[PDB]
RNA sequence: AAACUCAGUUGACACAAAAUAGACUACGAAAGUGGCUUUAACAUAUCUGAACACACAAUAGCUAAGACCCAAACUGGGAUUAGAUACCCCACUAUGCUUAGCCCUAAACCUCAACAGUUAAUCAACAAAACUGCUCGCCAGAACACUACGAGCCACAGCUUAAAACUCAAA
C-alpha cells in the first residue's frame, strides 16, 4: 500500500538520522548501528527496524541489547520531533541476510567450474 | 454524438488522411467526420449486424469514402488484414465504448430495463446465435460466480445479496425478461431502495442499473476485448496518428488510462493532459452521455 | 604542552602552523547539508571562491541527491577542484543535519585535502520565523 | 555578527577527523543544540510542548527515584549468610 | 511532479518571533505572563457577598488604517484518483502582528466555590486522604434542549437567560 511504503521510508530516514547522533545515548552512538530497512505492520501495531549485525556474536548481542533498551526512548524522540503523530512501538530486528551473501562470496572465490472459467458453466447450462 | 465537437477538433480531419472507427453504432461521429472532410478515407467497424447494415446503407451517401465492416475487436485485426492494410497507416482511430443509443432505445435488444424485453443484452444481433444471452448468464452462473461478476463489473458493494436473489428467482422460475430481472434485483432490497441510489448527477436511478451494466459487460466481454482493440489500434495506427477514446464507466476509463500510461518509455503523447468532459448543458441535453470521458493521444 | 580542541585565537601568538600558514589564513570549506541535498563550496581566507560542488552538479537527480554516496562524490569533486587550485589544508564549517553531513566530509578527505578544524554553523533561530506545521499522514 | 571559527569549533588532533567530528557531535548533543535543531523543523503547538515537558520532567523524576531505590537495595544482594535458616 | 533560475560564501538589513537558562514553579483575580532597559505598578489584614451592577476575560471572528519575515484556513496548481475531495509538494489570501473599537465564547479544568478549623475516632467506588463550621451560587430521571418563544446585548448564520407538548423505564 502506498501510504505504508511512504511511512516506511519516512521512518527509515528518521531513524537513520537519529542513530547518526549521540542524541539517544552515547553508547548507542558509539555502537554505530546501521539499518537495512524499516517495515510497518499492516494494522500499524508495530514498526520493525531491521538492523545489520556484525560478524562478532558478542558485539551483536550487545548492540541488540542496547537497541532493545533504547527503543522506547527512540519512539519518544520520534514523537517529539513530530515526524509522525502516532508512532507504534519500535522493534529492532537483527538482519543476517548480508552474512549469507558474504559467505557465498567467500566460498565462490574457491568454487571450481475469469470469463473463460465461467464460460464453461454457461456452455454446460446451454447444452443441458 | 457525445462531444462531437471535441472529437472533430482533436482528430482534425484532413484531405487524404486515413481514419478508423472501431465502433460504428449509430455512426453519428463517423457522419460528422465525413461531413467536415469530404476527401477523408474512413473505415467503420461494428459488432451489431444492424449497425453494419446501417453503415452499408449510409455508404450510398459516400460510396468509397466510408467502408463498413462487421466484427469484434478481436476480429478487427483479421478483418482489416483481409481488407489489405497490415501496417494500417491510419491517420486516426476513434474508439467509442458503452452501449449504442439505437441498441439501448430498442426494447427488443434487451439493453433497457425501463422497457420490457428478452434478457438478451447482447451487442451481437444474430451474427453468433450460439453466443450466450444475459438470461443464460444469470440462469447458469452460480452464487459465487455471479457475485464476483457483479462486484468486478458493476462495482456493486452488495453483490452477494443481488446474486442470491437472482439465484432464488431463477430457481423458482426462469428469468427471461428485463423487467423480471429488474423486479428481482429490487426485491433483494427494501422497496424504498428502488430509486435510493443516485448517480453522479444526483438524480434517482434504478438499483438494477449496476446489475445490468455488469451483465452486459460479462456477456460482451467488454474489458478484455477493449484491451485487445486498443492493442490492435496501436499496432495499426500510423506513427503520429491520433487516437480518441470515449468512455462511459470507471473500468474502461481505468483500462484506457493504464494502457496509455503503460502502468518502459511511453508509447503515447497525451494531446490533452486532463480528461475532457462534455459541457454541463450538453450533459443535461444528453444524460446518457454524462459519464462520457474523452482521452486523446498521439502514437509514439 | 598538549593538544587543545579550542581553535587558536585570532590576533594571538599561536605557534601552530599549517604549511607555514596561520589558522586565520587556512581556506574554508562550507558544507550545507539540506534534508535532500549537499552543497559544498571552498573559499579562501578572504572569501574568494575556489571550488564548488553539489549532488545536482555531480549528476545525481531527485532522491539520489539526498544520499551519502552523492555527498561523498560531491566532496571528492570539490576536493579535486580545490587541489587543482593549490588547496591542501582546509577548515570545514558545516550547516544543517542532512544525511551527507559526515559523508561529504569523507569525500572531501578522499580528495587529498586535510581537514584541520571541524566547525558547526547550523542556523539555529533562538526564536524567529515560525516553522511549518507538522506533517500529518 | 559574531566572530567566526570560535563557536562550535573543534580542532582535529593528529588528523583523526572522524574522532573530531564525533566529539563535536557529542558537544552539540550535550548542549541540546541537536534537540532544538530537530524540534524546530516543525512547529510544536504550545499545549503539546507543555505536555511533552511535563512528561519529560515526570519521567526524569521517576527514573531518578527508581535508580536511587535500586542502588539502595543493591546492598542486600550479597550472598546469603544464613543458608539453611 | 509541478515552479525558481537561481543557489552558495561574505556584507548590509524588521513594526515578526522571543534558543540555552527553565531539571526553575514564580507573578496575576482569572484569562494569562519566560529577550533587554527605564518609568509607573502589583486593592483590603478582620470573612462571605451578583440574572442584581461595575470591570476584565485565551484562541477564533467582525470594523477601519497600517506593517510583510514566516506561518496559514480559503483558493490556485502539482501529483494521486475512473474522476473529485482529503493526506503529500509548491505558490498565495483572510488571519496570527501594531493602532482604535467591537465580539464575550473554551476540556475558560486542580473538572474539587470562598473563608475558618481539625487529624480525632478513615472511607461506596475512582479521582487529589477524611471531615467539621459558615456563607454565596447551583441541582431535583433521561431525552426534547449549548432548542423554541420572550427579553437584553455595538452582538444580525451571534451570545446570555431558558421552556413546553409528544415519548421512554430507564438514562
Ligand atoms: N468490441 C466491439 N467490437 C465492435 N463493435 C463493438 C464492440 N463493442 C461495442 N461495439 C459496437 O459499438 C457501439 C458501442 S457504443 C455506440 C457508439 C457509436 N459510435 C454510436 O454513436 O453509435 C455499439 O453499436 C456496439 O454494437
Ligand atoms: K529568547
Ligand atoms: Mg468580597
Ligand atoms: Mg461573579
Ligand atoms: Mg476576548
Ligand atoms: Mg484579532
Ligand atoms: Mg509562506
Ligand atoms: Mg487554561
Ligand atoms: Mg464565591
Ligand atoms: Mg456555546
Ligand atoms: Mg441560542
Ligand atoms: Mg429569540
Amino acid at each position: 500500500h502506498a501510504r505504508l511504503r511512504a511511512l516506511n521510508g519516512l521512518l527509515y530516514k528518521a531513524l537513520t538520522d537519529l542513530l547518526c547522533t549521540p542524541e539517544v545515548s552515547q553508547e548507542l552512538y558509539d555502537l554505530n548501528v546501521e539499518l537495512s530497512k524499516v517495515s510497518l505492520t499492516p494494522d500499524f501495531s508495530a514498526c520493525r527496524a531491521y538492523w545489520k549485525t556484525t560478524l562478532s556474536a558478542e558485539q551483536n548481542a550487545h548492540m541488540e541489547a542496547v537497541l532493545q533498551r533504547s527503543a522506547a526512548h527512540m519512539r519518544h524522540l520520534l514523537m517529539s520531533q513530530q515526524t509522525l503523530r502516532n508512532v507504534p512501538p519500535i522493534v529492532f530486528v537483527q538482519d543476517k541476510g548480508n552474512a549469507a551473501l558474504a559467505e557465498l562470496d567467500q566460498l565462490l572465490a574457491v568454487a571450481d567450474f475469469d470469463h473463460e472459467a465461467l464460460n464453461k458453466q454457461i456452455m454446460e447450462y446451454k447444452r443441458r | 454524438p457525445v462531444m462531437v465537437d471535441e472529437v472533430v477538433h482533436c482528430l482534425s480531419p484532413q484531405k487524404g488522411q486515413i481514419f478508423l472507427d472501431m465502433t460504428f453504432g449509430s455512426g453519428g461521429h463517423t457522419k460528422a467526420i465525413l461531413q467536415k472532410e469530404s476527401d477523408i478515407v474512413l473505415y467503420a467497424l461494428d459488432r451489431d449486424p444492424t449497425a453494419y447494415a446501417l453503415a452499408e446503407h449510409l455508404s450510398e451517401l459516400y460510396p468509397k469514402q466510408i467502408r463498413a465492416m462487421l466484427g469484434q475487436f478481436s476480429q478487427a485485426e483479421a478483418l482489416l488484414m483481409k481488407a489489405g492494410v497490415q501496417p494500417g497507416t491510419f491517420d486516426g482511430v476513434l474508439m467509442d465504448l458503452g452501449c449504442s443509443s439505437m441498441q439501448l432505445d430498442t426494447p427488443e435488444r434487451g439493453f433497457s430495463l425501463r422497457k420490457d424485453g428478452p434478457l438478451d443484452m447482447r451487442m451481437d444481433g444474430g451474427r453468433y446465435p450460439d453466443m450466450p444471452t444475459a438470461a443464460d448468464v444469470v440462469n447458469a452462473l452460480d452464487q459465487q460466480a455471479l457475485a464476483s461478476i457483479l462486484r468486478t463489473y458493476g462495482e456493486e458493494k452488495h453483490a452477494k445479496k443481488i446474486a442470491s436473489a437472482i439465484v432464488q428467482a431463477r430457481s423458482i422460475y426462469p428469468i427471461t425478461r428485463t423487467q423480471q430481472l429488474a423486479s428481482i434485483v429490487a426485491g433483494a432490497f427494501p422497496p424504498s431502495a428502488i430509486y435510493t441510489r443516485k448517480d453522479l448527477l444526483q438524480r434517482s436511478t434504478h438499483i438494477a442499473t449496476k446489475t445490468f451494466q455488469a451483465l452486459r459487460i460479462f456477456v460482451n466481454n467488454e474489458l478484455n476485448e477493449l484491451y485487445t482493440g486498443l492493442k490492435t489500434a496501436q499496432k495499426f495506427l500510423r506513427p503520429g496518428g491520433r487516437l480518441v477514446a470515449l468512455s462511459f464507466h470507471s473500468l474502461e476509463d481505468r483500462i484506457v488510462k493504464r494502457f496509455l500510461l503503460g502502468i518502459a518509455p511511453l508509447m503515447w503523447e497525451l494531446i490533452h493532459k486532463k480528461v475532457l468532459s462534455p459541457q454541463d448543458q450538453d450533459v443535461q441535453d444528453n444524460p446518457r452521455g454524462r459519464s462520457a470521458k474523452l482521452r486523446a493521444a498521439i502514437k509514439l | 604542552t598538549k593538544f587543545s580542541i579550542y581553535p587558536p585565537i585570532p590576533g594571538e601568538e599561536s605557534s601552530l602552523r599549517w604549511a607555514g600558514k596561520k589558522f586565520e589564513e587556512i581556506p574554508i570549506a562550507h558544507i550545507k547539508a539540506s534534508h535532500n541535498n549537499t552543497q559544498i563550496q571552498v573559499v579562501s581566507a578572504s572569501n574568494e571562491p575556489l571550488a564548488f560542488a553539489s549532488c545536482g552538479t555531480e549528476g545525481f537527480r531527485n532522491a539520489k541527491k539526498g544520499t551519502g554516496i552523492a555527498a561523498q562524490t560531491a566532496g571528492i569533486a570539490a576536493a579535486a577542484r580545490a587541489k587543482q587550485k593549490g588547496v591542501i589544508h582546509i577548515r570545514v564549517v558545516v550547516k544543517g543535519l542532512g544525511p551527507g553531513r559526515l559523508s561529504a566530509m569523507h569525500g572531501l578527505i578522499m580528495g587529498g585535502l586535510e581537514v584541520i578544524s571541524i566547525t558547526d554553523n547550523t542556523p539555529i533561530p533562538h526564536n524567529g520565523c515560525r516553522p511549518r506545521k507538522a506533517r500529518k499522514l | 555578527k559574531h566572530l567566526k571559527f570560535i563557536a562550535r569549533t573543534v580542532m582535529v588532533q593528529e588528523g583523526n577527523v572522524e574522532s573530531a567530528y564525533r566529539t563535536l557531535n557529542r558537544i552539540l548533543t550535550m548542549d541540546g543544540l541537536i534537540e532544538d535543531i530537530k524540534h524546530r523543523r516543525y512547529y510544536e503547538k504550545p499545549c503539546r510542548r507543555r505536555q511533552r515537558e511535563s512528561y519529560e520532567r515526570c519521567r526524569r523524576i521517576y527514573n531518578m527515584e527508581m535508580a536511587r531505590k535500586i542502588n539502595f537495595l543493591m546492598r542486600k544482594n550479597r550472598a546469603d549468610p544464613w543458608q539453611g535458616c
